């Protein structure tokens, strides 16, 4: 309630995001010339369903691991109580990944970083599962067009987890008073950068809401037929939040 | 389970 205090929390959750964010910007640029060949994409599309499911959830479960931490770094989010910190994650996790995905895709020619090198979406047609990916693509080409720097994926990626909408909170209050102070810090960090125009463009939280539900209708999909590469070669922190 | 040991 205050500036300086405002101002605090900005550099904090910044700092926290820093910390956490899985790969350096940086990193993510200088690999865009790196791109599967005709060879590498036709090698990706004969493997089987089940292989391509397995390794994108794996990848998946690396990038939600580093949302954790995220989220433990966050100012007020290890003060809530346990049930809550596990309902925002188990809800945010997900859509927090998805926002920062748009680090590594290139809206230039319309690939994203996945296994050490960039590839469009022809890469995923094994998975049996075009709507989700070209949704997930159309929501990062959205993204993109932002431009966001670092320091607002960090601020609006704090809001996508600190919601006090989610259900089954038990201090809905406390959690409308930590979401309420880093929207400070979000607004009054655009309003310093002259960035408070990406207000009106930021997606709708429905549009986050279903590319999560998208992606556990085509997991439930693909475990119906693979039930047995589910239980034995998912990622457990996967199976928690998505099965 | 995974998640609360993460967490704690
Ligand atoms: C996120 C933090 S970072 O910017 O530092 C970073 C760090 C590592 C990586 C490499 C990676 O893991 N790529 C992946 N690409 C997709 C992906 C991306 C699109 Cl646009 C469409 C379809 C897919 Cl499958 C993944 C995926 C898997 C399962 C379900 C949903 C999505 S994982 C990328 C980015």
């Amino acid at each position: 309630a205050s500036l300086t205090e405002i101002e605090h929390l900005v550099q904090s959750v910044c700092k926290s995001y820093r910390e956490t964010c899985q790969l350096r910007l940086e990193d993510l640029l200088r690999q865009r010339s790196n791109i599967f060949s005709r060879e590498e994409v036709t090698g990706y599309q004969r493997k089987s369903m089940w292989e391509m499911w397995e390794r994108c959830a794996h990848h998946l479960t690396e990038a939600i691991q580093y949302v954790v931490e995220f989220a433990k770094r966050l100012s007020g989010f290890m003060e809530l109580c346990q049930n809550d910190q596990i309902v925002l994650l188990k809800a945010g996790a997900m859509e927090v990944v998805l926002v920062r995905m748009c680090r590594a895709y290139n809206a230039d020619n319309r690939t994203v970083f996945f296994e050490g090198k960039y590839g469009g979406m022809e890469l995923f047609r094994a998975l049996g599962c075009s709507e989700l990916i070209s949704s997930i693509f159309d929501f990062s080409h959205s993204l993109s067009a932002l431009h966001f720097s670092e320091d607002e994926i960090a601020l609006y990626t704090a809001l996508v987890l600190i919601n006090a909408h989610r259900p089954g909170l038990q201090e809905k209050r406390k959690v409308e008073q930590l979401q309420y102070n880093l929207e400070l810090a979000f607004h009054h960090h655009l309003c310093k950068t002259h960035r408070q125009s990406i207000l009106a463009k930021l997606p709708p939280k429905g549009k986050l809401r279903s590319l999560c539900s998208q992606h556990v209708e085509r997991l439930q999909i693909f475990q119906h037929l693979h039930p047995i590469v589910v239980q034995a070669a998912f990622p457990p922190l996967y199976k928690e939040l998505f099965s | 389970k995974i998640l609360h040991r993460l967490l704690q």
